[PDB]
């Protein structure tokens, strides 16, 4: 949970 | 309202501060962010407010309420979901 | 969301469209899991309402969304229509959302999670961009 | 409501109670009919919500009211909820309401009826009578 | 939060008149009323705004939104029925 | 329809 395949760029 | 995904970064305040703003509204499972030049808005609602805690995101918030014009001045109210995990969790179990 | 910025496509994979019958967004949610939605109470869905997963634009064709129904509405008996206190439904899937890529879970902080003012978090919507 | 009068004990038969599983009053009805509850979308109902008829005093033990069960949320699929536009939900019974002396159904207008601004009519509820 | 039931009379306004203190929020499927020295209040949503047409109480409005303070002074907002009858009527016959 | 049998007095 709460880890993404792909990130966020902030 | 966007097609497009939105997202935000924004300060998690305290209650007291909070009720600087919104008076008796804010309550113990409510708790506030925003006021920094950005504000969730209408359509955002249930939606997540995300930390990032040792490595990983997790929902501590939900968009509930706040500014009628989505001032970006005023923080955005949100539901605690730490006092209601433990609701989530007995639902889940039994469902 | 006022003065956000686009995010990237799937970025954010237990962000969820809760749609009624006529296409209309009109809340969010998030995925704790493939058979579970959290929302907030005061959203109103109803099991006529329909979960959308996976989705980024709202208005694009090509996009391999998951439009998953609602079984039943669990909604916190201690919900306070009031004040907006406890302001939490949970949404029990029928079919089960496909996790991949574009669609995972997010995690729940201990009831003993400790969460500071100050700290700088993220809020993700397609809420009004403008008043 | 804010400076209103108590009413007559059922002298407003179709106004009915809204509440959670917990008890709580959370929104209003209008019975429209014995099978038939007219609210506000924005209420967010769900089935394990109940409807309760002929109350007076939500406080009152001695009170023969009728708790009944909602088979199904039909939520006009063009409420808005941005903008909280088409504000309206039926709710379909489980169970029959019995009507009676305090259980009865109101008139609906004709998409036709013509209501005239300075026009005197009424509002009832359990909202609170004070901010 | 009475436990009694109130009720209130007010007059039904104008959304022109209306637009006056809600500016661009009133729609075409909500109709305004009170600000006349008594308000609908949280808690009241859902519930019955009635007229008597013809010897009978007829359902025209249904308490929506309005004043976050319930305010006396401005008017309270409802859903207009005659514009949702037709979904209405539709829908019980299907159902 | 909208006729109670306890007339409300307003
Ligand atoms: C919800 O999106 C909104 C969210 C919101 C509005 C205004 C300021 C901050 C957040 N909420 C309400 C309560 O108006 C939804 F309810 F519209 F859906
Ligand atoms: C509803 O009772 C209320 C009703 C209301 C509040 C404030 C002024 C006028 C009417 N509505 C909202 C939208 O706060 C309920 F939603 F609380 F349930």
């Amino acid at each position: 949970c709460g880890v993404p395949a792909i990130q966020p760029v902030l | 309202t966007p097609d497009r995904l939105q997202q935000a970064s924004l300060p998690l305040l305290s209650n007291t501060n909070c009720k600087k703003y919104w008076g008796t509204k804010i309550k113990d499972a409510m708790i506030c962010a925003g006021a920094s030049g950005v504000s969730s808005c209408m359509g955002d609602s249930g939606g997540p407010l995300v930390c990032k805690k040792n490595g990983a995101w997790t929902l501590v918030g939900i968009v509930s309420w706040g500014s009628s014009t989505c001032s970006t001045s005023t923080p955005g109210v949100y539901a605690r979901v730490t006092a209601l995990v433990n609701w989530v969790q007995q639902t889940l179990a039994a469902n | 969301i006022v003065n956000g910025e686009e995010a990237v496509p799937g970025s954010w994979p237990w962000q969820v469209s809760l749609q009624d019958k006529t296409g209309f967004h009109f809340c969010g949610g998030s995925l704790i899991n493939e058979n579970w939605v959290v929302t907030a109470a005061h959203c109103g869905v109803t099991t006529s309402d329909v979960v959308v997963a996976g989705e980024f634009d709202q208005g694009s064709s090509s996009e391999k969304i998951q439009k998953l129904k609602i079984a039943k509405v669990f909604k916190n008996s201690k919900y306070n229509s009031l004040t907006i206190n406890n302001d939490i439904t949970l949404l029990k899937l029928s079919t089960a959302a496909s996790f991949s890529q574009t669609v995972s879970a997010v995690c729940l902080p201990s009831a003993s999670d400790d969460f500071a003012a100050g700290t700088t978090c993220v809020t993700t919507g397609w809420g009004l961009t403008r008043y």
